[PDB]
């Protein structure tokens, strides 16, 4: 349950608000957390490394560089998310499988779809600002997102 | 990019449309003809209408496994016969060789069907000729077709064979 | 029935994938066929021509030169496809009557869905070499799609 | 009990189309009636001094600059546009509440949505002439919109 229209119109000038550049690729239409980010580009060896990890409470927000001619996020790297107990995905940039997707309790959040894999070098940042749509993104910073847009800030909201 | 003579007919009645063609494939000239249609069910009967009329007609149609449709083919590339009847998909992947007669008993829509169409005859040189036969339900078939090509196809007449209705409109 | 992911991480580059620019009309979520190729722009006698014929098997790829501006499918003419058998429709154009099209067992990958219909004037050639999507495609080539993409081969694949 | 290509394959030319920027967000897939056209940007005071007369037979037109930063339309109004019968709202700009919209009985076709509501000054003009999507638009016109696209004519259609 999160309302990113009603949470803009409580909290106001103390969120920041994403442009609509994304759209619903997961099992959860509502979600958020509080973040953590990576910078990489048409390469998914972090997001293997970080999602292997415990993520209850935690959103993971993903600079790739805008890319959709290579998708960062399958079906095999998203059960991956879900065992580990990720609240969801932000991807500025790809994603793959969306039939697969939907059924997975995750949020998603991605620009396109593209069946061609990245690579599994592992060149990437993770803890590092990224910035798109319009927004810095620190990790520590709290992410709330549906089926309207995606907002966020400092702290915790609620 | 090649020439080929081409006229067409027009007719009252599929009756009418289908003795035209009966008439023009018992000419001396007609060699080996390939003759289209449009629809799937209208390839078996109008090879029946042919025999009877006594043209050794064979008929090809677009399920048929690969090898009748090598059986059909070798038949007509000898002298046994010398009508071909199909559809446009039922002759896709095929070349005969020295036609000399493109029907078609049904128009197309589009000028490059057409033009597929009567591509069939020959090159070998010497020059085939398609012939249209046109129920007036194709009419403006037979001229968005012309206008698609560079000019429009000439009409005749059979004089014994004879349209007993007028053209239509435009 | 058929997972275009699975596909590139098996073939690699023996496929080629075509840009994220198309969407699901019709009411097979994924397909794959043999193709004929149409050059056309705004107009569809010819269409009509060839989905007439039967196309069981096989994939009607029309370069319909990416106009918005005019419908060249609409559900007479996917009505007549279904009826012929062909396995799915990719259309570098519009379509319409989205609403029929969705309730029909063909698959449609198209841009955009605009109201008017194209002229029938029979204007276009075809089994001709056409681009669009940054692939080329021509009589023969294998053409696989789903909700992720489109990929397209020489040969048949499995 | 609208299908926009229908209509335009009866009436041909006495007929305008809208470029196919839009998309639904309301309950109804198709709607229609006599549109009045209101001007703004990022405020929708107007919009609420509109929606509380009564519009049976009406659709309301907003030129609202295309803004996707500030949504027009939320819930909130939504619904008092439905409370006054209203046939469906044409937004040149954003929405909000996508998740509450859809279960609304109105037709809505927007641009984008944003989850920052507009101001409520009352900045505006009503019954003017606007343009976008290259269509141009008076009050007293008539406008049918489904999935597939919106259409405007002079006279009713029927």
């Amino acid at each position: 349950k999160y309302d990113t229209s009603e949470l803009c119109d409580i909290y106001q000038e103390d969120v920041n608000v994403v442009e609509p550049l994304f759209s619903n690729f997961g099992g959860r239409a509502s979600f958020g957390g509080q973040i953590i980010t990576v910078k990489c580009f048409e390469d998914n060896g972090l997001l293997y490394d970080l999602l292997e990890q415990n993520g209850r409470g935690r959103v993971l927000v993903v600079d790739g560089g805008g890319s959709v001619r290579r998708a960062l996020v399958d079906a095999e790297l998203a059960r991956l998310a879900v065992q580990n107990e990720w609240e969801g995905l932000v991807i500025y940039g790809a994603v793959r499988q969306v039939d697969d997707l939907e059924e997975l309790d995750i949020g998603i959040q991605a620009m396109a779809a593209i069946p061609v894999g990245a690579a599994g070098e592992g060149i990437g940042e993770s803890d590092v600002r990224v910035n798109f749509g319009g927004v810095t993104f620190f990790s520590g910073d709290h992410l709330y997102a549906d089926n309207t847009g995606i907002i966020l800030s400092e702290d915790p909201l609620d | 990019r090649k020439k080929i003579h081409q006229w067409y007919y027009r007719a009252d009645d599929l009756e009418h449309k289908t003795a035209l063609l009966v008439h023009l494939l018992k000419q001396p000239e007609a060699t080996r003809s390939i003759v289209f249609v449009r629809k799937r069910e209208r390839v078996h009967e109008l090879a029946n209408w042919l025999r009877e009329a006594g043209i050794n007609n064979c008929y090809l149609e677009g399920e048929m496994v690969q090898g009748k449709r090598n059986e059909a083919i070798k038949r007509l590339t000898e002298g046994r016969v010398n009508v071909l009847v199909a559809t446009d998909v039922a002759a896709r992947g095929i070349d005969i060789p020295d036609v000399s007669h493109v029907f078609n008993f049904d128009m197309p829509r589009s000028g490059d069907t057409y033009l597929h169409r009567i591509g069939r005859t020959a090159r070998a040189g010497r020059k085939g000729t398609a012939i249209s036969l046109v129920e007036a339900h194709d009419h403006l078939l037979l001229g968005k077709v012309g206008r698609y090509i560079e000019e429009p196809i000439k009409a005749r007449v059979i004089d014994e064979l004879r349209p007993k209705t007028r053209a239509p409109s435009e």
